[PDB]
């Protein structure tokens, strides 16, 4: 009786949790937690190690069929000693259902290769080594996609600044484009848009270590 | 075999080099210290060998040669 | 303080090397090609001096693993050098022409400004 | 019609199940289209007809439009009906403004009243999104409907409230209409 | 005979029951060489038998479509090969043993960067 609050698909949740259950104790090696997401997603997170073995079980398995990868979503987050986090996020047509793989790596050591398993990620590992440095081990060519050359540093991290170190003009002493050190004609105003009063209870002592 | 074609070959390389010590220049002269070319120099000096004889040498060979006799041994190879 | 971690390529120091040198060899080969292929002022001695100081440039690099990495990024500017995709503009950027060198001692920093 | 060749369930559409005839009629109906250009010749006339419809271009600057009453043009910056500017500086423009092409600067002129010192818009930067009028608690600031706003020089897009202000006295008697049709609606 | 897959690239095949059934016979010994203790395991056994048993009751291979469900046997002689990969993977993978890396703390915790009571 609250037309504004949506319900989720229960008989869903139903089944992803019990299939989720099935991965934790098919992989034990691999899968470091499972959980289920309340917006009916399901989450595998796993350790570096496994990337391959996760998503290989996933694909082949009678059970999983997640043949399409769709992405690989890099996130970064200081404050946690290897920070880089990556997600998987496949998709089953066999029986209509989507999953969430995830794992972590920071900025030195690299990551398996997605190459080898879906043809479909050669691109994206290329884009996340890009955008932020994630090396990927037996990668065919890790040649960067999105950045111009002779771009250095990889902006999508957040110890970056927005509008980068240096921007391009054009030389009438030399008929060319040369790069320079930064300079704006109006300084970017951020705003301080911080809650001064927690709007959210339930997450407040939820999740503590 | 050869030897005095293997022999005048090496010895103009670093004869005729830049950042070098003319005396002191023995077939005996370890490049590394004796020699005091730097492993930058070293590199780019079994290069230009490389160019006066035309010769695909492997990285091992490196450490290998220490000398201009060394590279002499592995010239008329 | 030591760290038990994966390797990236080089397993120690003179594998390091190793790498490291073998990426001055393609360096040192290919200068005179981008001399002909790129219409841009520089000439063969001024960018094989230019390639000995960007070495230079981080020598007391210590770490197997950031050594690993400044290799991977220099086989890639290889391969963007040695096939053409750069452009006169990108090759020449290791110059910083653009810019006259800013002031250096105290007072003509002091006298024009921060 | 020839039949398929995959059977098909429902909620789907195959575009090329109908099979290729091998009956007699079938293939001599192929061949002499393919003699004599048959699909060709429905095409050709199809563009001969299709010269005798009328182009529908408009005359422009002569004949032009039709826009709608919600068109985002041109800013300015209304004034009430004794002709008092409507902004007082609340600054939810810039606060929402998505391009950040809003800077704003207020003080208390000497009756004491909340108003702006220097209202800036950069048409180099808005994306005449219209968020600006969506926020603004009073309607001073509005999305005029002149589009044919073209400058030889860029320095001459960067508005000032004096030119803001200028848009808004010439175009007072449309953004009235406007707001008119939309006020209750929007 | 059904005159197309449907699909571009996967052929009609024939003498599906018997490719079927090899397929089966082969998954079921590459489980075999697992240890008995693994999760893989367990279930790898039950449900390949269900389908290598209903591999037979259905001559016609319509009827063992609609008794196999999971889709047409064109793909479902792929799927059980992929599980063959599967299986000679796995077992060169050891998965069943326990965890290989424990997540150092605040790694899986969102929101990150709170600071906390001891
Ligand atoms: S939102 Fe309206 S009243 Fe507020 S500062 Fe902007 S133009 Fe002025
Ligand atoms: S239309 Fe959008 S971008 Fe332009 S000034 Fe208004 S809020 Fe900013």
């Amino acid at each position: 009786d609250k037309p504004t609050v949506r319900q989720p698909d229960a008989v869903a949740r139903s089944h992803l949790s019990d299939f989720g259950r099935y991965v934790a104790e098919c992989l034990p090696k691999y899968v470091q937690k499972v959980q289920l997401t309340a917006g009916d997603e399901l989450e595998v997170l796993i350790a570096p190690e496994g990337v391959v073995p996760v998503l290989q079980f996933l694909k082949d398995h009678h059970q999983a069929q997640f043949t399409n990868l769709v992405d690989i979503a890099g996130v970064d987050v200081p404050c946690r000693k290897n920070r880089f986090e990556v997600v998987y996020n496949l998709l089953s047509l066999r029986y209509n259902s989507r999953i969430r793989v995830k794992t972590y790596t920071d900025e030195l050591t690299p990551l398996d290769s997605a190459c080898e398993v879906h043809k479909a990620a050669n691109w994206y590992e290329r884009e996340i080594w890009d955008m932020y440095g994630v090396f990927f081990a037996n990668h065919p060519d890790l040649r960067r996609i999105l950045t111009d050359y002779g771009f250095e540093g990889h902006p999508q991290r957040r110890d970056f600044p927005l509008s980068g170190y240096v921007e391009l003009r054009y030389d009438d002493e030399k008929k060319r484009v040369v790069c320079e050190p930064l300079e704006l004609a109006q300084e970017f105003r951020k705003f301080d848009l911080s809650a001064p009063w927690e709007q959210f209870p339930n997450f407040r002592n939820a999740n503590p270590p | 075999l050869s030897l005095k074609l293997i022999n005048e070959r090496v010895l103009l390389v670093l004869k005729l080099y830049d950042k070098i010590d003319p005396s002191k220049l023995n077939v005996e002269s370890h490049f590394i210290n004796d020699l005091g070319l730097d492993s930058l120099d070293h590199v780019e000096v079994i290069m230009a060998m490389e160019d006066e004889f035309g010769f695909e040498i492997p990285d091992s060979d490196a450490e290998k040669l220490l000398k201009p006799a060394d590279i002499i041994k592995y010239v008329a190879d | 303080a030591v760290q038990q971690v994966r390797p990236i390529l080089s397993v120690d120091r003179e594998e390091a090397r190793k790498r490291a040198l073998n990426l001055y060899k393609a360096w040192y080969r290919q200068i005179p090609y981008i001399v002909m292929d790129y219409d841009i002022p520089m000439t063969v001695e001024q960018c094989r001096d230019k390639l000995r100081e960007e070495f230079v440039k981080h020598r007391n690099v210590t770490d197997i693993r950031v050594i690993d990495m400044l290799v991977i990024k220099g086989q890639m500017e290889l391969k963007e050098s040695v096939e053409i995709w750069k452009q006169k503009g990108h090759i020449m950027r290791y110059w910083k022409e653009s810019q006259d060198p800013k002031p250096t001692d105290f007072l003509s920093k002091f006298i024009q400004g921060v | 019609e020839p039949k398929d060749i995959v059977e098909v369930p429902k909620g789907y559409v195959y575009v090329n199940n109908k099979e290729l005839s091998m009956e007699f009629a079938d293939i001599t109906d192929r061949a002499a289209s393919t003699m004599f250009f048959g699909e060709l010749l429905r095409g050709f006339a199809v563009t001969l007809a299709h010269i005798f419809k009328e182009p529908a271009t408009i005359n422009y600057p002569f004949e032009k439009g039709p826009l709608s009453p919600r068109f985002r043009g041109e800013h300015a910056l209304r004034r009430y009906p004794s002709g008092e500017e409507r902004c007082i500086a609340c600054k939810l423009c810039e606060a929402i403004c998505p391009a950040q092409a809003i800077t704003i600067e207020a003080e208390e002129r000497a009756d004491g009243s909340r108003r702006t010192t220097r209202y800036d818009i950069d048409m180099t930067k808005c994306i005449y999104c219209g968020f600006c009028q969506e926020a603004c608690p009073v309607d001073a600031i509005v999305e005029g409907p002149n589009f044919e706003f073209s400058t030889e020089t860029h320095e001459e897009l960067l508005y000032n409230k004096e030119k803001l202000l200028c848009n808004g006295d010439k175009w007072e008697s449309e953004i009235a209409s406007n707001l008119q049709a939309d006020h209750l609606y929007r | 005979i059904k005159a197309s897959t449907g699909l571009t690239g996967l052929a009609v095949s024939t003498n599906p029951h018997h490719t079927l059934s090899a397929l089966y016979g082969k998954i079921l010994r590459a489980v075999s060489k697992m240890p008995q203790d693994a999760s893989y395991r367990k279930y790898t056994e039950q449900l390949v038998k269900q389908r290598a048993d209903s591999v037979a009751q259905h001559k016609d291979i319509t009827a063992l479509e609609k008794a196999v469900g999971c889709g047409q046997v064109e793909e479902l002689i792929v799927q059980a090969e992929n599980e063959l990969i599967l299986a000679r993977k796995m077992l060169g993978w050891k998965p069943w043993e326990k965890l290989v890396q424990a997540a150092p703390a605040k790694q899986w915790d969102w929101p990150p960067a709170q600071i906390m009571e001891p």
